[PDB]
């Protein structure tokens, strides 16, 4: 994240502009229906 | 003669069902609580440190125990027998410090002696630290593990009907009219059904032919096929139906083809459904009609043909839906043209990060040569996680009048886009988009608005102009 003293084109008025850049969340791959375990129990529902 | 002539057979298959899965599925969970429990014994143990420190200085070197000191607490249970449902319950010790204030000390239950499989006896030994020393500990290693439940895991008995053949078969002997409908149904192990109805008369429209098959396996899959046939003079039709379940992947075919055999509306449709689901879910509709109107009488006919197509694709990816539809016609009305058509895209595709949609559409119909030119009748939207833009309706209309003076009409929009962003919000909207006519001179009209704000930086620009008959008026607002 960067932080700058900046003059606006569109504005008289000197700011500070603080950018978070951007960012790419990772979903990592997950499976449906075949064998589901959040952690907790093994849960088979081809099997149910 | 009516024959309903049954075989009964009482007997049935009894198929073993596990249940197993399920038993040790929730007891999957119990583990989990059993290191949840000693997560449960950390959060104590960061009191029990403490509370040793709030003992000994209370207890081992001040003089504040052993006076008056009293009994633990011990309550015993004998067991029981009961032979009507055959229940041992095993002596139970149930035991409290007598120092503090009912402090729980450590208990042992073991497990029970029952008939069956229906409960489990909670059997654990908890471990406890005892008032009566100023020694307090919580063992975090010792945890608390519950017998998993044994809920007739594997006694599961499902009845499966054992028949004979459902014979029914209607014959009826006349001069002029001979029906012979036979219904029978296997029953032994699967389904398989089949019908058929015989029907003569001296009458064609009396005499004709009635026939289907049904069959449904049970041992692999519930697989289904049932096709139909209809032999008349009047109505053909060939329903086919087939599901399919091979125990890993489902598939369903539908073969909808029947038409009609009235001489003054020939109509012909067809019907086809596949929703085949393999690895991704997917949707195959393609809907088909065709008619055929012929009024001889009423010097009227109507020719055309309606259409649609059905696209879905449940990716796990992304989500596009396709669909798109044709409502097609023509005829001619007591020497006078009809014509008349519908088009249909409406394109949506979704995604985590963007969303767009946009839906084109045509109705471009007239009523004998007049009222016509219905087009454009699309617009769009879409939604980004950086910007934001929609242009909405902005059809135009320009219609004839074929009676009077040749009127023409029609009143519409123009485009009006709207455009978001940060620093940037544009609001460019032309609209009144007129048809001038006869009868003095129509008003023509317009108006533009340009919106363009940057924060401070503001351009507003508003435009208006109007004409009536013999004058005009226009008029400009502009803030910098």
């Amino acid at each position: 994240v960067l932080t700058k003293y900046s003059q606006p084109e569109d504005s008289l008025i000197p700011f500070f502009e603080i950018t978070v850049p951007e960012s790419q969340l990772t979903v990592s791959q997950f499976t449906l229906p075949k064998s589901v375990s959040d952690g907790i129990a093994a849960l088979d529902l081809n099997a149910v | 003669s009516v024959k309903a002539q049954y075989k009964k057979n009482k007997h049935r298959h009894s198929i073993t069902n596990p249940l197993a899965v399920l038993c040790e599925f929730i007891s999957q969970s119990i583990k989990s609580f059993d290191r949840h429990f000693e997560k449960n014994r950390n959060n104590a143990l960061d009191f029990v440190t403490k509370s040793y420190n709030e003992t000994k200085i209370k207890f081992d070197k001040y003089k504040a125990e052993k006076s008056h000191d009293e009994l633990p607490r011990t309550f015993q249970i004998p067991g029981y027998t009961v032979p009507v449902v055959n229940v041992e319950v095993s002596p139970f010790t149930i035991e409290m410090s007598a120092f503090g204030y009912v402090f729980p000390k450590a208990v042992s239950m073991p497990s029970f002696s029952i008939l069956g499989s229906d409960v489990r006896v909670p059997s654990y030994t908890l471990i406890l630290p005892s008032l009566e020393l100023p020694v307090l500990h919580v063992p975090r290693n010792l945890k608390l593990s519950l017998p998993d439940f044994k809920e007739l895991c594997t006694i599961s008995h499902i009845f499966i009907p054992a028949m004979g053949n459902i014979t029914y078969d209607f014959s009826f002997k006349s001069s002029v009219i001979t029906l012979n409908t036979n219904a029978e149904l296997f029953n032994q192990s699967d389904i398989v059904a089949h019908l058929l109805s015989s029907s003569s008369s001296v009458i064609d429209a009396l005499q004709y032919k009635l026939e289907g098959t049904t069959r449904l396996t049970r041992k692999r899959g519930l697989k289904l096929a049932t096709a139909l046939s209809l032999s008349n003079k009047f109505v053909e039709g060939s329903h086919n139906s087939t599901v399919s379940l091979t125990t890993k992947n489902m598939e369903v075919s539908v073969a909808t083809t029947t038409k009609a055999q009235i001489p003054i509306l020939r109509m012909n449709f067809k019907q086809e459904l596949n929703g085949n689901t393999k690895s991704k879910p997917t949707v195959s509709s393609s809907m088909e009609f065709k008619y055929d109107f012929n009024s001889s009488m009423l010097y009227s006919t109507a020719k055309g043909a309606v259409d649609h197509k059905l696209s879905l694709e449940s990716l796990t990816s992304y989500f596009s839906i396709e669909s798109s539809t044709k409502g097609d016609v023509k005829g001619s009305v007591l020497s006078r043209e009809y014509s008349g058509t519908i088009a249909s895209e409406a394109n949506t595709y979704l995604n985590s990060k963007s969303t767009r949609s946009s839906v084109k559409l045509q109705g471009t119909s007239k009523i004998d040569d007049i009222w016509n030119l219905e087009v454009k009748e699309n617009f769009a939207g879409e939604a980004t996680l950086q910007r934001i833009y929609s242009l909405w309706e902005h059809s135009t209309k320009n219609h004839l009048q074929l009676e009077g003076l040749f009127f023409t009409n029609g009143e519409h929009t123009s485009k009006a886009t709207l455009e978001l962003s940060p620093w940037q919000m544009s609001a460019l909207v032309q609209v009144h988009a007129s048809q001038p006519s006869s009868f003095h001179d129509f008003p023509d009209l317009g108006q533009e608005v340009a919106l363009n704000a940057n924060t401070k930086n503001q351009k507003i620009r508003w435009k208006n102009e109007v004409r009536i008959h013999s004058g005009s008026f226009q008029s400009q607002v502009e803030l910098s």
